[PDB]
């Protein structure tokens, strides 16, 4: 499996990529992956129980739940991998992703509806269902709420972090980890999902496709980390209450560590990735 | 660490409501869910990665959100 930056698919792979997730969506299996997104997000809490955000298990997690949704793909369509948004290059609205053979393009101004490619709500194939914000139309405002989208010397000063994560192991540590996921300092992965906007700024975010991609590329610059830095690893490392240490099992799973997830090169390559 | 004080106003028309319960939030009668961020700052479930200072300006964001919506509950 390898997983490849979206501006350098062909033709065809765009068109398999779009069929298998519309029919995930058509079959409803697409939409649970939505639900369980908003339930732990809404779970997950700093003085709490933690496991999908806000932690240090925000990044196996989410490359296990892209692990769930890459293999439901291919149960469609055996070729198609999840490719991965580097917002930090393609960051504007004419960036071919946003393209109508694509993912289409940003929401018009009056209430945010997207009016072009294969999600738009006048196709009849992408219903919102899940849903807190009622209406039921796939919405973004690209840039609206956000002016920019990071710079790659903003992801350079992350990925220069060495320490993984740092206690209290939540959404005010200092580390990697929230430096990446954005709670503090320049903010990568969470700006990305509120200049989207739309439903891809809410609980529900797996309501848009880019979804994916943006996590995709999350889990690539984890990659790269890993390999700027090979003397740091997942911590904590045992005992720590309300976290996933790294032997310690997952939810929703249960049946994974975050050890278990560490190397993705176990699932999937990049097209490219930097050597140390 | 107490919460924050109660508040009840029409932002753009609609009646946004807060009390300590540990926050609760309404947005014309209908539970919407906050969460409190250690440094303090707040988020919606409609703003779940865009920390605001205060429970009110979480609420205010739902409604700017919304364009008009129910919000559903939650
Ligand atoms: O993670 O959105
Ligand atoms: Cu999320
Ligand atoms: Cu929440
Ligand atoms: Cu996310
Ligand atoms: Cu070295």
């Amino acid at each position: 499996t390898v997983r490849k930056n979206q501006a350098t698919l062909t033709a065809d792979e765009k068109r398999r990529f779009v069929a298998a997730v519309l029919e995930l969506k058509r079959s409803g299996r697409y939409d649970e992956f939505v639900r369980t997104h908003n339930e732990f997000i809404m779970s997950d809490t700093d003085s709490g129980e933690r496991t999908g955000h806000r932690s240090p298990s925000f990044l196996p997690w989410h490359r296990r739940f892209l692990l769930d949704f890459e293999q439901a793909l291919q149960s469609v369509d055996s070729s198609v991998t999840l490719p991965y948004w580097d917002w930090s290059a393609d960051r504007t609205v004419r960036a071919s992703l946003w393209a109508p053979d694509f993912l289409g393009g940003t929401g018009r101004s009056t209430d945010g509806r997207v009016m072009d490619g294969p999600f738009a709500a006048s196709t009849g194939n992408w219903p919102i269902n899940v849903r807190v914000d009622s209406r039921t139309y796939l919405r973004r405002s690209l840039g609206g709420s956000v002016a920019e989208l990071p710079t790659r010397a903003e992801v350079e000063s992350v990925l220069a972090i060495s320490a993984y994560d740092l206690p209290p192991y939540n959404s005010a540590s200092e580390g990697f980890r929230n430096h990446l996921e954005g709670w503090r300092g320049v903010n990568l992965h969470n700006r990305v999902h509120v200049w989207v906007g739309g439903q891809m700024a809410t609980g529900v975010s797996p309501n848009d496709p880019v979804f994916w991609l943006h996590h995709a590329y999350v889990d690539k610059l984890w990659a790269e980390w890993q390999r700027r830095h090979p003397d740091s690893a997942y911590v904590p490392t045992g005992g720590t209450p309300d976290v996933v240490d790294l032997n310690e099992t997952m939810k929703p799973w249960n049946t994974v560590r975050p050890a278990d997830l560490l190397d993705h090169t176990a699932y999937y390559t990049f097209d490219a990735l930097e050597h140390h | 660490p107490a919460a924050p004080e109660s508040f009840d106003e029409v932002y753009k028309g609609r009646r946004i409501q807060g009390r300590p319960a540990g926050y609760e939030v309404f947005v014309d009668g209908v539970q919407l869910h906050v969460m409190r961020n250690a440094d303090g700052s707040w988020i919606s479930v409609v703003s779940h990665y865009d920390p605001v200072p205060t429970p009110r300006a979480a609420a205010r964001a739902a409604v700017d959100e919304l364009q008009g919506a129910p919000l559903l509950p939650f």
